């Protein structure tokens, strides 16, 4: 019932820049909303959890933003750490939905 | 003799009260429309927004 996109595919930009991530639903999801971090060969880490709260020992430069249908996931600023796929989950209702993850987003970063 | 208030009426024409035949039934008339409003899926959602 509830489908999302998450764009864009892929970003890239040096080290003194900030990257930005567009999650956008079909219909409003009001502010239920996570973010999700996954190293390769690593399992997802929540890094923004109703949209707005930080999660647990995640550093202070993930901003996550807008409410309802459009959320962005902005990062102050890159340190070629974060180099990995992000994915924004809807949490908000299940009942018949192919998959409650959105797209995948990988984060390139040239030091 | 009511609507006189008297016990005893002259020689004459009065007019007494109205009269109006009944509704004989009632009728109800609405469109062909069958499905159910999405009450259920409204108020017995699981989660509320903000």
């Amino acid at each position: 019932d509830i489908v999302m996109t998450q764009t864009p595919a892929s970003v890239s930009e040096p080290v003194g820049g900030t990257v930005t991530i567009k999650c956008q639903a079909s219909e409003s999801i009001s502010n239920w909303l996570a973010w999700y971090q996954q190293k390769p060969g690593q399992p997802p880490k929540l890094l923004i959890y109703a949209a707005f709260t930080l999660a647990s020992g995640v550093p202070s430069r993930f901003k996550g933003s807008g409410s309802g249908t459009q959320f962005t996931l902005t990062i102050n600023g890159v340190e070629c750490a974060d180099a990995a796929t992000y994915y924004c989950q809807q949490t908000y209702s299940s009942r018949d939905v192919d998959n409650v993850f959105g797209g995948g987003t990988e984060v390139v970063v040239k030091g | 003799k009511c609507t006189l208030k008297s016990f005893t009426v002259e020689k004459g024409i009065y007019q007494t009260s109205n009269f109006r035949v009944q509704p004989t039934e009632s009728i109800v008339r609405f469109p062909n429309i069958t499905n159910l409003c999405p009450f259920d899926e409204v108020f017995n959602a699981t989660r509320f927004a903000s």
